RNA sequence: UCGGCCUCCGAAAUAUCCUUUUCUAGCAUGUGUCAUAUCCUUAACUCAUUGUCCCUUUUUUUU
RNA sequence: UGUUGUAUGAAAGGAGAGAAGGUUAGCACUCCCCUUGACAAGGAUGGAAGAGGCCGGCCU
């Protein structure tokens, strides 16, 4: 629910590819495909989890200022290639709602 | 660990060459002695300006008093009393058993 | 201090009570303040339940 | 197919934008039965029930027809072979469902597949059932499942689900919806027994 | 910046900057 | 034809960067590329045997 | 190190190193090695002090180790003498030589007030 | 290891130790007070039976006692 | 209704200096002791091991 | 009718790269240079010196 943090860890997330890409000495992104970074350490790539491969959510400034209105647009995130679509960190980690709900279940069903 | 007599000797020369803020050239010349062990032992024991002597009977007076106004501080009292924190409280602790008796 | 705190007031003019939890920015709107008696559905949005009449 | 559909959900973070980058690959209308049964089945599969899955579904019930439509009948679907489910999967579509039932995104009328007798429903689907009403009473509460539940314009669906026929299946049904903690709906059907 | 949508630079945001319409209005 | 070889671990066998050491830690004493053409062109490869 | 063969492999090492780069070079080494507090190494440089000489002849390693008898240090005089020990261990009749040469520095050391230097 | 030193040899860095502790507390005594013997041994010369000692660390510490220092008075 | 950021070069790391030849570059002219720590030292001092302990209960593998 | 009008780099042979215990980080003051388009930055912190008085020596 917080648009701040969004752009924040797009940037986040560019600055660590491009701080290894200059360790390199290149920013070419063809030398780079995202393949280098994603894939985990067990088949020898960097393991890097996820979360700026979104769709960053908008809507107009002037109303948006002023009330909560309805997303109306998107803007991209990260650059990725257009056929593949990166695992979000976010869906495998079950909100704080569910769990509670979840907790009083499991425990009342203990007892 | 614990000081040898040889090593006090090393260590009150050292400080009389390099003076009070070089420990770290002061524990090279140690075996197995670090510089905060160094500057420790200078402070608590070694150096001259410690009083090792017997206590007046005004030393004793103000010592009775301090620790009933502050108890338990012996880093605050101790300088007013001029003898170290630990030599403050050995001495407050023979007072209370002698005055047990 | 008056500058490091926050004082949030709920009254007839007030509709949203507004806190800071542990690390956490949170809005409280009631359902009887809120406008056409809706409920936003989405992530980020508790749905606090009455004990006593088991209603949001 | 399942596979493109399942990296867009992994991939977006909000219900808005899964649905945006499904309908932006705009899928003929043949595919559309499978996708919502794929929408299902990745629900299923995680730990406790999350509002994302019943959002999205309830988000593609309202944009078209289709969707609603596909939907109903995998409501049919899944109750017939719930028995094929651990008890995890189980509780997750009994949510789902509950989900869409609630937000009014699917008609009362798919409820018309549930049929409660001894001989009719196997130990799972009992089990469906009572997660299913649970969960709805949880979200409505009694007065409002009661005043939903007796309808004169869904009286046919409930039939198999509030048995009048016979005295054995009114006596059933009404020990299983007291068995839930559901007591309340029962009461007419007392007053049927007693007649 | 298009109706007032968009960010008024890409430049140091870590993206394109493309933005399309949502599609899943109702 | 730079051949980035440590030159303190080729020579002595020892290094003062370790495994920070930017350079090549290797021990083989052959020659290089651009000697052996100037052997060839002198004509004083293999000559001595 | 701590087994054995470890070091009386490195100290054979030495009179084969000895053989190729010359007795002096090698030598030197050794001698200055002698300085060292612990007792280990200073016992095992003694004997390796022993095996050049013993290879390479002691005319050529004697006199720099008589020469290091008058380094006013307590265990390098020891250990002057303790490789002379092992010396006239290894070389046997060839002793014949050189007992001349080292008769004088014996009787130094035997009236000397450390009894190390008289065992 | 000659453009940065690698290692250290600890034997001969313990030889150095013992030479800057020797001349450190060598020169706070005076020359006639020490006589230094053949092997590199310490005779204290105040004292009428000469004892020897083995390091100046002992020698420095024995002209603490009080052995030394009642037989300095005389001296 | 439309909306599409970048791509690279060197230096701060493997010194520096001296001597003799080799290659090349650039020029300029000409009427003693009790009882306690410590320090130093000695002995090519060693770096775990598997070598029936079977002993014991009224106790005994059945045609 | 010749000759010291000098320098760079390399090879061979030697010396060996600041810090009052060890391993090192640098930025400058003067005057001597090198790379460089430099009002930048490097060349081991670029290298080399660094208290006072008297006639290399002597005194504190
Ligand atoms: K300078
Ligand atoms: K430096
Ligand atoms: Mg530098
Ligand atoms: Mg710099
Ligand atoms: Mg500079
Ligand atoms: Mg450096
Ligand atoms: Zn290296
Ligand atoms: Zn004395």
């Amino acid at each position: 629910n917080t648009q701040e943090l969004l752009d924040l860890l797009v940037k986040c997330e560019n600055k660590i590819q491009t701080r290894i890409k200059i360790g390199l000495n290149s920013k070419m992104p063809s030398r780079f495909p995202p393949v280098v970074f994603y894939t985990p350490k067990e088949l020898g790539g960097l393991g890097m989890l996820s979360m700026g491969h979104v769709l960053i959510p908008q809507s107009d400034l002037r109303w948006s200022k002023q009330t909560d209105v309805g997303i109306t647009h998107f803007r991209s995130g990260m650059s990725h290639e257009e056929d593949q679509l990166i695992p979000n960190l976010y869906r495998y980690i079950q909100p704080w709602e569910s769990e509670f709900i979840d907790s009083q279940r499991v425990w009342a069903e203990y007892a | 660990g614990v000081w040898r007599n040889t090593e006090d000797e090393i260590l009150k020369a050292a400080v009389m060459k390099y003076g009070k803020n070089q420990w770290s050239r002061i524990a090279s010349l140690l075996h197995r002695k670090s510089a905060k062990q160094c500057k420790a032992r200078w402070y608590e024991w070694l150096d001259p300006s410690i009083k090792k002597t017997e206590w007046s009977r005004e030393e004793e007076e103000k010592l009775l008093h301090l620790a009933k106004l502050m108890p338990t501080q012996w880093r605050t009292i101790a300088p007013i009393i001029g003898r170290t924190a630990a030599q403050c409280l050995e001495h407050y602790e023979f007072l209370l058993d002698k005055a047990a008796q | 201090q008056w500058e490091n705190s926050f004082v949030s007031v709920y009254s007839k003019d007030n509709p949203n009570l507004l806190f800071n939890m542990c690390g956490f920015e949170c809005r409280i709107l009631p359902k009887c303040r809120t406008s056409y008696e809706e409920f936003t559905h989405k992530d980020g949005v508790w749905n606090l339940q009455n004990e006593v009449t088991k209603e949001r | 197919f399942r596979r493109t559909i399942y990296l867009a959900i992994q991939s977006s973070l909000d219900f808005e934008e899964c649905a945006h980058k499904l309908l932006k690959m705009e899928f003929p209308e043949s595919q559309t039965k499978e996708l919502c049964n794929m929408i299902l089945d990745c629900c299923a599969q995680q730990r406790t029930y999350e509002k994302f899955f019943g959002l999205l579904a309830g988000r593609f019930c309202m944009l078209k027809k289709e969707y609603m439509e596909s939907f109903e009948g995998i409501f049919k679907e899944q109750y017939d072979t719930i028995h094929r489910l651990e008890t995890n999967k189980l509780r997750n579509v009994a949510k789902m469902f509950a989900h869409l039932l609630y937000t009014d995104s699917l008609p009362w009328s798919v409820l018309e597949c549930i049929k409660l007798s001894e001989e009719t429903t196997t130990s799972s689907s009992r089990i469906f059932v009572k997660i299913f009403f649970q969960e709805l009473c949880e979200y409505m509460g009694l007065p409002k499942l009661n005043a939903r539940l007796k309808d004169e314009t869904l009286q046919p669906f409930f039939e198999g689900l509030l048995p009048r026929d016979n005295p054995r299946n009114t006596r059933f049904a009404i020990n299983f919806f007291t068995s839930i903690g559901l007591g309340g709906l029962t009461d007419e059907l007392r007053e049927h027994l007693k007649n | 910046m298009y109706n007032g949508i968009g960010l008024p630079t890409p430049r140091g945001s870590g993206t394109n900057g493309y933005v399309q319409r949502n599609l899943s209005l109702v | 034809y730079q051949p980035d070889i440590c030159k303190d671990y080729k020579e002595t066998g020892f290094c003062g960067f370790g495994d920070s050491c930017k350079f090549l830690h290797d021990r083989s004493d052959y020659k290089h590329g651009w000697q052996i053409e100037r052997e060839l062109d002198e004509g004083r490869y293999g000559v001595y045997e | 190190a701590h087994k054995k063969a470890i070091r009386r492999a490195t100290v054979n090492t030495f009179g084969y190193i000895a053989k190729a780069i010359g007795p002096h070079d090698v030598l030197a080494t050794l001698l200055n090695n002698l300085k060292v507090q612990e007792r280990q190494n200073r016992v095992c440089t003694t004997v390796a002090i022993a095996i050049v000489a013993e290879t390479c002849s002691p005319f050529t390693v004697l006199p720099a180790l008589m020469n290091e008898y008058r380094v006013p240090e307590l265990n390098v005089q020891n250990g002057v003498l303790k490789s002379l020990s092992f010396l006239f261990e290894y070389i046997g009749e060839m002793g014949k030589d050189y007992i001349y040469a080292v008769t004088p520095l014996l009787e130094d050391a035997l009236m000397d007030r450390d009894l190390v230097h008289r065992q | 290891m000659s453009f940065k030193r690698e290692g250290d040899d600890w034997s001969q860095l313990n030889v150095l130790k013992k030479r800057r502790v020797g001349d450190l507390l060598a020169s706070y005594i005076p020359e006639d007070e020490a006589l230094m013997l053949r092997d590199g041994r310490f005779a204290c010369a105040i004292c009428p039976h000469r004892p020897v000692l083995d390091t100046l660390a002992m020698l420095t510490a024995h002209r603490a006692g009080k052995k030394h220092l009642s037989s300095l008075q005389l001296f």
